[PDB]
Parts: C-alpha cells; structure tokens; sequence
C-alpha cells in the first residue's frame, strides 16, 4: 500500500552530516542524521520522503538494478521492537520513502529518528572536489557541500616505462541473489610508451580460498574501450561505455584474452601507447566470503627489451547500514 | 609492487 504523501505534516531537523569530506576511494563515505516530527496525526498508508542531490546516493557501490532500482531499508520502530514505518529507496529517483503501518491508528505528536548512510555518486561526481549536497527532508532543504578527494586512479611506477594499472568494484548486486558485481580497470593510466603489455584480472587476491568471486569464460563478461583523452576521465572509476572519449573495441581481442588459469583472465594489450578502460560484468560465489579481487599488469621492451616491470592493484568494499 | 582501493554501499540493512 501507500496513501498519502504527509510531508506538510512534517518537519525534521537536527541535521547533520557526520563528516563533510572524504575518499570513496578508501571506502569513504558519511551519513545523514535528523529527527523529525508530525505536526498532527496521520494513519496507516501516509508517508513522507527524502530525496538527494545530483551529488550523493544512498546505495553506493551497492547496485540494485537487478532489484528494480528499489534498496530495502531497515524498518523504522518504537522501543518496544513494533515496527512504525517500513523504509525503502529508489536507487533512480533517489528517493526515501517512509511509509506508516498499523501503528499509528491511535496516536498523536510522533517522533522518531533515522541515520542514513550516504555515499559518493561516481557518474554524478566524477573528479575530486566539493559539490552542493543539498538533501530534502519533508519539502524542507538541508544545504550542505560535500568535498570528494578521490586517491587518484592515475597510479603506477615512477619509471617512465613503468606498468600501471588501477580498478575499482563499482557495484555488487547483494539483494537480487544475482550475484553480480560491476568494476572498472584503468590500463595504463600514466598514458606511457609500454611494450608487450600484459594484463590479468583476478577473483582474489593472494588467496582463493579467500574471496567468493569468480572469473570463468563463463562468469565474465569484458569489454574494451581505447581512450581519446586521457585526462577526461573520471576520478571516480565510472567510466560510461557511450562517452564518445571511449572507443570500444571489444572485437580486437577475439583472441588474446584467456580463461586459462583459475579465477584469472589474461589480454594481450600488445605494444600500447595510451589509457585503456576494461568493463567488468562478472559474479561470486555464496560462500558468504568476501569480495576481494586484484589486477596486474606487467610491460617488456620498449626500444631497448630489457627493462621489464610489473604493478598490481587490489579491491574490496565496504557495508554499512542505515 | 602495486597499490589499491576499496568501496562502500548499503546493504539496505539486509
Ligand atoms: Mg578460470
């Protein structure tokens, strides 16, 4: 169910944001916090919302898309465990919305409280910096700013010739029982003259007993974009695959890329002098084991066929809770 | 050599 929309019985405030400036690159991220109250008394099926700026979401590197863009929020309750409002939030329209339940048919002057996490949005906020975080409580406006300092993705050795590479999981589908997760890599972000560059994408780390992920021909899905601009890209690890700054080309790799070696797979970038971008649509296991995950890139040659090198890169993320 | 990142969501309290 869900009647009607209360907000102009309600009033929050107390708000505030835990922290105002953080890494979502570290597992940053922060929360909103606020009181609210009910100038009057409503009944079961009212409801009020909150809705976010461009700058946040509320799901994070969690994805939802498998589960009709819809989060499930813990419920909201009195003391006495009875549930008063039943939560949930619209990853698309970024909207709260608290719906009341056979508890308030009999009462009046409600109070209550919320804590929400609140995460970074990588497409919405792609390059480090302090963006208006305005949210709405109940048609009133809480006006914040949020600073995002991405550890830049640009990161490798500090031989001109040197392998780099970085990657970020994007989204993990927890709910929908998909399984899915969504990562970006970044190869050769330094943009450098590499030779015969090589390039692995792993389901663990150090340990495969460690992780539930799994890389298989058939739980793996890649695709390949050549960048135009390298410093157009995003801080953040989103990378849309219809930015004309990508060029996909996917069918250049019929065969240099292997499902060989266990949770691992391999492409041959060859002799490359620019940034590549490798969308990873890949799943995990119900182990209940965490998601760890690595990728390593290591370049031969160039112009002299000695000086080889290696670097690799690791990844997990982080729940919270509301 | 190497380095990283990790990242953050909500369960949705489940
Ligand atoms: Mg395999």
């Amino acid at each position: 169910a869900k009647g009607t929309n209360v907000n102009d019985k309600v009033t929050a405030s107390d708000f505030k944001l835990e922290k105002t400036a953080f890494d979502p690159n570290q597992s940053g991220n922060t929360f909103m916090a606020a009181n609210f109250k009910v100038t009057g008394q409503v009944k079961s099926g009212d409801y009020f919302t909150a809705k976010l700026p461009d700058s946040v979401t509320g799901n994070g590197d969690v994805d939802y898309s498998n589960s009709n863009n819809t989060m499930p929020i813990a419920d909201i309750k009195s003391t006495n465990g009875d549930v008063v409002a039943k939560a949930t939030y619209d990853i698309l329209t970024k909207t709260y919305t608290f719906v009341f339940t056979d508890y308030v048919n009999d009462k009046e002057n409600i109070n209550g409280q919320f804590s929400l996490p609140l995460f970074t949005d990588r497409a919405k906020a792609p390059k480090s910096g302090t963006y208006d975080a305005n949210i709405n409580i109940a048609d009133e406006m809480f006006d914040n700013k949020i600073t995002y300092n991405y550890s830049s993705p640009i990161a490798g050795i500090d031989k001109p010739n040197g392998a780099n590479i970085s990657s970020q999981i994007i989204g993990v589908d927890t709910a929908s029982g998909q399984n899915t997760y969504k990562q970006t890599v970044f190869v050769n972000p330094k943009q450098r003259v590499l030779g015969n560059t090589w390039v692995y994408i792993k389901g663990y780390q150090d340990k495969i007993e460690e992780s539930s992920g799994k890389v298989s021909a058939t739980d793996t899905k890649l695709r390949i974009f050549e960048v135009n601009d390298t410093s157009k890209l995003s801080d953040s690890y989103y990378a849309d695959p219809n930015d004309s700054n990508l060029k996909e080309v996917t069918g250049e790799f019929k065969d240099k890329i292997s499902y060989k070696y266990d949770n691992v797979a391999s492409i041959n970038f060859g002799d490359i002098n620019k940034t590549y971008v490798v969308l990873v649509e890949g799943h995990y296991d119900n182990t209940g084991k965490n998601l760890k995950t690595q990728v390593i890139q290591e370049n031969i040659d160039p112009a002299t066929g000695k000086d080889y090198s290696i670097f690799g890169w690791n990844n997990e993320n982080v729940v919270r809770y509301g | 050599y190497g380095g990283g990142s990790s990242g953050g969501g909500s369960s949705g309290g489940g």
